RNA sequence: AAGAACCUUACCAGGUCUUGACAUCCUCUGACAAUCCUAGAGAUAGGACGUCCCCUUCGGGGGCAGAGUGACAGGUGGUGCAUGGUUGUCGUCAGCUCGUGUCGUGAGAUGUUGGGUUAAGUCCCGCAACGAGCGCAACCCUUGAUCUUAGUUGCCAGCAUUCAGUUGGGCACUCUAAGGUGACUGCCGGUGACAAACCGGAGGAAGGUGGGGAUGACGUCAAAUCAUCAUGCCCCUUAUGACCUGGGCUACACACGUGCUACAAUGGACAGAACAAAGGGCAGCGAAACCGCGAGGUUAAGCCAAUCCCACAAAUCUGUUCUCAGUUCGGAUCGCAGUCUGCAACUCGACUGCGUGAAGCUGGAAUCGCUAGUAAUCGCGGAUCAGCAUGCCGCGGUGAAUACGUUCC
């Protein structure tokens, strides 16, 4: 009910992220801990910060997020494509620098499930002639 | 405000079995009755099985059979004793797991 | 000799440990799933002929 | 395989299951039942005959309707015999029971009918060339898009062994709407035992909306 | 067949180019990011503290000092193998550098890996140590024997 | 073993009582070794069940939590070919 | 072999039975059945306490036992060179065929070849052939985008509440499962006979059979299974059958196949911190509280389960510490003392505490897997199951390198 915001749901392998860009200092918020802090150290977290950076850079937006699901890389993913589907909602014009960027799809991938006869779901452990 | 209220459950294998007995269920609960909330959407869970195809041997060949388990959940803010009385006959289906609790 | 075995099992065993798990359809010990007391095989057999929902065969 | 039963596959996408029902504190006790009635049927397949059962049931309840080509060999004058299966049956369930009874048109169309009536005729020593020509010539008095057929085993007694099998119309087992009926039999002459199986492409099914 | 695509690295926040990522990629074993990344930063930070100088140019100089010209390729044609020089192509170039400088970096003996990874990437930047000796023994077993794939093949 | 206690099938139990009380005899079979030795059944030597043959074990103070069939080896010896 | 301590178990040894452990017909009495004692390793025999029920004018009805009797029953006995049935294999390779016609003395050929194209006998064009059938493909499931319907036990953003989504409330969103939307070379450009199709670009969540699974064509190997079941033939029957105790299926000088753990500083050890998915649970899961160093125990809430329990995710990150060695590397082997399950852990169970600290410092000849969420690696669950899972089946975490190319295998 306060100022207006957008957000931008954003999954990755079984892990999902529910953005939110309220404007203010631009501070990062996951599960109500910083991104310094909530993944240390980690420098990939500042890939999870980029696209904002690589569209025309910069507000910045303050982001309430909340994840759940996946590991930590996992997760972090999703609040990267969750901020960059927000960054989409925000105006449809940013969208056209967006296709250089790639940065949205969130392309589905995660483990293959089990072959049985094989271990990795691929790999088979052994074979031998004779 | 609140109260307790009767929670009818349903449970099946097949689902189209299952959603008809739905229709079926709160088909009565309209008629006779008040409010009367939706079929929502439960989990469901499966039970996978791997049975080998030969008789002997080569059990690097393989099969999986499996069970789902759909679950779904219907309520009414109004007892409504007629459609009670009405509930009590239910021709259809053979195959359901109708679950009364207030 | 699975008459016998069966004439065994379906008798009361002196100690209650004893009750190995078995199928109806076939007299066929070892290997049969606890849970459905079915024969791997009478299992499929049955799977085949289709005895319960459903789906079947390798989803997910 | 070589060859998966296409019974296997039709059924959910395409057909219902021969016996539905739902468990349960005793999943086991139903199949326990349900098979013993099929063991039972299986003594009325000796001359009633019976294309197929469907079981339903419901606590302290069952449907076993029946679908057979000759309806008036179970029930039998003024209804006696149907009772008498009826208390035969009751007595074993330990539960209330109305055994059903349906009569198909066209019986022959029908997979485990014509299986078992070949079977018959292999039981009857006819050669199995003919008759299975017959069978092709049968089904086609049936009028069906295609229909395909098989026996294997000792055939005229002849060799250590032999297989054959005759075909004619559109039997694509790979189709998932396909609706083919499946069955098979088993002969027993006194040189061996004669297999028999028989595939019937009734058609595909057009799924609907409303 | 045909030629097959190939992604793009993630570029790597310090020092921004996507050349460091590579060797993210390369370095990293049992599958950790993490342990890769504490080994560059410690490596930039060993760098740092003896001989002063920037890190990427140091680094830049020793990519381009451990990139073999040109590559040998064994082939049976008959009697004895037969290897056949020929121009690198320079991501096959990159590769080679990269796995020969991890691979000698690893064999250093030092307590530190991240030291003996510095000591390495500085004999690179010195035109010495083991990698440069093999880059150089390549170049031997090139030039040498290249006449059999002058422009046969 | 666990506790309370060590079980012998307990007509072992009243055979070596009576066996201790009166009479003395020595020398007897048995097919249930799962019985352990107790201080009660000391001195004494009973015939034990392999399976093949019995074979005959006198009681020792110092074996007492050792299974009474243990110290008899149903296993034959060894085989093998060319020794040395 | 999805669990050999007994059972399973079939095989051995010892102790027992012969219409039989199991099914039916006969005559025939009688309910059936159990409660303990005695002898024995059990198996069973010798006794008492005991059954003596239900519908019928007397004939009977009913399971069931017992008795005798011919029949029979029984075999995991032999034969997968008699089989049904089921399953590997080339191979998810694109082929295998038929109808009619033509050609050829005939066998056979044409169609199915040729040109272009495709993962494909895929499509297109032509061709003395025109079609068709079984496959591939499509049709299904799963995954990804979005809408609509439906909001509890699940969900918490906007509001207050609290140790806690926990409790008011919200039913937005995440999430859940039904019905829809969406991909079809279709839009553009180029190539190509203007055909099929390919390439490039746009549109788009996903692009050119999207990813994965299912889907295995005619047939090959007299391939595998008489031992799942069924059974032609042959053989045995007071025994190739049946009951029981104990063994053995786990042998041990050795060879081989297949896994697990390591040979270590990207590490070991300690402390702190942090992110899962899926599955199972009432003869069960068993929290919390308490006892024990530990394993577990005592006791007991809740849960027929989107509520509660199994249950804590582990790698990782953050620091402390060891500083290159048969080591604070690794854990073998064994001793002692406990513990769970079970009538019962000697053979031949698992786990724990303590102690002991093999070999191995990356492995010859040779050989295997895998083109991206694959390989690499870390934990979790389940089927199995009284107890026993380094095997198998799944679940998720972290997550690459390279593909010039068809010279060679």
């Amino acid at each position: 009910m306060a100022q207006v915001q957008y957000y931008g749901t954003g999954r990755r392998k079984s892990s999902v992220a529910r953005v939110r860009l309220v404007p203010g200092e631009g501070r990062i918020v996951v599960n109500n801990r910083e991104i310094s802090e909530h993944i240390p150290s980690a420098a990939l977290i500042e890939d999870i910060k980029q696209p904002l950076t690589l569209t025309e850079t910069a507000g910045t937006y303050d982001v309430l997020v909340n994840v759940h699901g996946g590991g930590l890389s996992g997760q972090a993913g999703a609040i990267r494509h969750g901020i960059a589907r927000a960054l989409l909602e925000a105006d449809p014009e940013y969208r056209t620098t967006l296709k250089r960027a790639g940065l949205l799809t969130r392309d589905a991938r995660m483990k293959e499930r089990k072959k049985y006869g094989l271990k990795g779901a691929r790999r088979a452990p052994q074979f031998s002639k004779r | 405000m609140a109260k307790q209220k009767i929670r009818i459950r349903l449970k099946a294998y097949d689902h189209r079995i299952l959603d008809q007995s739905a229709e079926k269920i709160v088909e009565t609960a309209k008629r006779s009755g008040a409010s009367v909330s939706g079929p929502i959407p439960l989990p469901t869970e499966k039970s996978v099985y791997t049975i080998l195809r030969a008789v002997h041997k080569y059990k690097d060949s393989r099969e999986q059979f499996e069970m789902r388990t759909h679950k779904r959940l219907i309520d009414i803010v109004n007892p409504t004793p007629q459609t009670v009385d009405a509930l009590m006959r239910l021709d259809l289906p053979s195959g359901v797991d109708i679950e009364i609790k207030l | 000799a699975k008459k016998s075995m069966i004439a065994k099992q379906q008798r009361t065993p002196k100690f209650k440990v004893q009750e190995y798990t078995r199928c109806e359809r076939c007299g066929r010990p070892h290997s049969v799933i606890r849970k459905f007391k079915l024969c791997r095989i009478c299992f499929r057999e049955l799977a085949y002929k289709g005895q319960i929902p459903g789906v079947k065969k390798a989803s997910w | 395989g070589q060859k998966v039963n296409p019974v296997g596959l039709r059924i959910g996408v395409i057909r219902d299951w021969e016996s539905k029902w739902y468990a349960g504190k005793d999943y086991a006790d139903f199949l326990h039942e349900d098979l013993k009635i099929r063991e039972y049927i299986s003594k009325r397949l000796s001359d009633a005959s019976v294309s197929k059962v469907e079981i339903e049931r419901a606590a302290n309840r069952v449907n076993i309707t029946i679908h057979t080509a000759k309806p008036g060999m179970v029930i039998g004058k003024g209804g006696s015999e149907v009772e008498a299966l009826r208390k035969a049956l009751n007595s074993l369930t330990g539960k209330r029971v109305h055994i059903n009874i349906l009569e198909i048109k066209r019986a022959d169309l029908d997979a485990q009918l014509v299986a078992d009536n070949i079977a018959r005729q292999l039981e009857n020593r006819v050669s199995f060339r003919r008759a299975q020509k017959q069978q092709i010539q049968r089904t086609m008095r049936a009028g069906a898009q295609g229909v395909k057929t098989m026996v294997s085993g000792r055939l005229g007694g002849a060799d250590i062994a032999r297989s054959e099998y005759y075909s004619e119309g559109t039997v694509p087992l790979h189709t998932l709407r396909a609706d083919i009926d499946y069955a098979t039999s088993e002969a027993d002459t006194t040189y061996g035992k004669l297999g028999v199986k028989v595939w019937i492409y009734r058609g595909e099914v057009l799924p609907t909306k409303k | 067949k045909g030629p097959v695509a190939k992604r793009d690295v993630l570029p790597d926040p310090i020092y921004n180019s996507k050349l460091v990522s590579r060797l993210i990629n390369k370095m990293m074993i049992d599958g950790k990011k993490g342990k890769s990344q504490t080994i560059l930063y410690k490596s930039f930070d060993i760098i740092k503290e003896r001989t002063g100088n920037d890190a990427m140019e140091v680094f830049e100089q020793a990519l381009k000092n451990i990139m073999p010209v040109l590559e040998v390729k064994a082939r049976r044609v008959g009697g004895a193998n037969y290897q056949v020089p020929v121009e690198v192509r320079p991501e096959r170039r990159t590769t080679l550098g990269l796995r020969w400088l991890v691979n000698y970096a690893r064999l250093r003996g030092e307590k530190t890996m991240e030291e003996r990874l510095a000591n390495e990437i500085l004999d690179a930047a010195n035109n010495t140590g083991a990698a440069v000796k093999k880059r150089e023994d390549t170049h031997k077993m090139a030039e040498a024997n290249k006449a059999f794939a002058h422009y046969r093949w | 073993s666990l506790k309370k206690g060590p079980f012998v099938d307990g007509h072992l139990m009243t055979k070596i009582e009576k066996l201790n009380e009166t009479d003395k005899k020595q020398v007897v079979k048995t097919w249930s070794r799962r019985s352990t030795i107790f201080p009660q059944f000391i001195g004494h030597t009973i015939a034990v069940y392999d399976g093949r043959k019995h074979v005959p074990v006198f009681i020792s103070e110092d074996m007492v939590g050792h299974k009474l069939g243990e110290f008899a080896p149903t296993r034959t010896y060894k085989g093998h070919a060319s020794d040395d």
